[PDB]
């Protein structure tokens, strides 16, 4: 789950670098440590449990990591609205089958109805790849 | 883990390099292309002229995805006694048969896969993956 | 290095390519131990 | 100094007329082309599929301008305690890295650049320059 | 092979052998990728 | 060994040290086989 | 590390030690080129 949280970020990697935030990916597993001692909640059951390659971390390190996820999301509070807006402006999904339309024509409508303060206009290339991703 | 396979076209001296990760394609790994799929369950045809013959992107199945689909299979086999009466699906799909294992850079982006090399990563094509849930 | 309003692009929405990124993960306190 | 790095066309040291020169270009000095640039601060992408491979003109920076632009970076460092909390720009750009010192005839016209040879002239490309000020 | 109408069969429903085959399972998009 | 009436003890509640044990578990029969 | 509330600190402003970070610096175009 936690290593899936960072994957939520890199859908907008082509925009974080535009923002100079988290210039290298977090890689949660790196912070971990692989040791092998008796692990458990209480001694009198950890005395019955010996495991190998146990992933051990530190609350300070654990606290720090989740902030990197958290602090990353913040910058994208407004950006992710646009992509959600850009898609729902017109039918981009169907319940079944296929639909077709020339790509010049559609992007002209986006140029036509998107709000004036849209980051999509301000970064067309990043929005292009972010959509297609 | 998760993500998409990646291949290198420039030395990965340090992370955050201006290039040097490329999307893989079934043209890179001809195993994962729909001419070699085991036609068990008889979906892809046998006549030569009807096979798309075009390379396609590759995608990594997560570890958790395997578990749920294989469970989803188990429901079907509860009716094997009735099913062979209709003579449908005369073999178990065995979702594992569709996968291939390859150790490369995997990740939703080049930037975060670049730091993340992996070992025996199961991969699938969106076509072949579709042929299974179908 | 791509042409937004050029030709060559394709816009073919499909059932099999319905968009989604990351709605929600299963982060139960019991699950995470 | 200042101006634009001029190159000798034809032979080495055959410069005799203003018509025997040419503006340099990042093809000529590939170090200043964006598949090579130190991506510290993570500005340029890492997709090998989003990179121009198109050369660009070269410009000369002035000794009294590097002193100015280095101090521009110094404004941030009064706040790096908050930055790393904000988790932005983990490595200070250090403008000097983006520069490259090549020596040639430098000027703002082939005529006067002919009579003006120099040694160890820093150079920059406009696209890279915009990235740093950004 | 089995005689439905024959003798020998056993019909003892019990709380430990609750009948249930495969109601459903986790297929949500986010945690599936 | 510990004087619950003695000093040197610390009581600093914080959001990072939230209190959970195991409220709910995920034992959906479909996902157990 | 450093304790804000505790003692042993110093708030002793002095005109020898005025406060300036980077109020501004010159970018005049003719003298950049
Ligand atoms: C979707 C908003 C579009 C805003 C205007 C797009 C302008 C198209 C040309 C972009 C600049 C040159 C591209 C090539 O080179």
């Amino acid at each position: 789950n936690f290593t899936k949280a960072e994957m939520a970020l890199e859908f907008n990697r082509e925009f974080l670098d535009k923002m100079r935030v988290l210039s290298v990916s977090p890689k949660y597993s790196d912070l971990l440590t692989y040791v092998d001692c008796y692990v458990g909640v209480s001694a009198r059951q950890a005395l019955n449990n010996f495991q190998k390659q146990v992933p051990v971390i530190t609350p300070t390190r654990q606290t720090m990591y989740v902030d990197s996820i958290q602090a990353a999301l913040k910058a994208l509070e407004k950006w992710e609205i646009d992509l959600r807006v850009a898609q729902t402006l017109l039918p981009t999904n169907v319940p079944i089958g296929e639909v077709s339309c020339p790509m010049q024509s559609v992007v002209k409508l986006l140029d036509d109805q998107l709000p004036d303060d849209s980051l999509i206009r301000r970064y067309p290339k990043e929005a292009a790849v972010a959509l297609a991703k | 883990p998760g993500g998409v396979p990646w291949i290198a076209v420039g030395d990965e001296t340090s992370v955050t390099s201006p290039g040097a990760l490329r999307r893989m394609t079934s043209k890179d790994i001809p195993e994962t292309a729909i001419i070699n799929t085991d036609n068990s369950s008889g979906a892809v045809p046998s006549e030569s002229a009807l096979v798309p013959y075009i390379d396609e992107p590759l995608v990594v199945v997560t570890e958790h995805a395997i578990t749920n689909f294989t469970k989803a299979e188990m429901a079907l086999e509860f009716n094997r006694e009735f099913l062979d009466k209709m003579r449908v699906l005369s073999v178990s799909p065995k979702y594992s048969d569709l996968l291939t294992y390859v150790d490369c850079y995997v990740g939703v982006s080049a930037r975060q896969a670049l730091n993340n090399f992996q070992k025996q990563v199961p991969v699938i094509t969106p076509t072949r993956q579709t042929m299974y849930v179908d | 290095t791509i042409n937004v309003t050029g030709d060559g692009n394709v816009f073919k929405p499909s059932a099999e390519t319905s968009s989604t990124a990351v709605p929600s993960l299963s982060l139960s306190p019991g699950m995470l131990n």
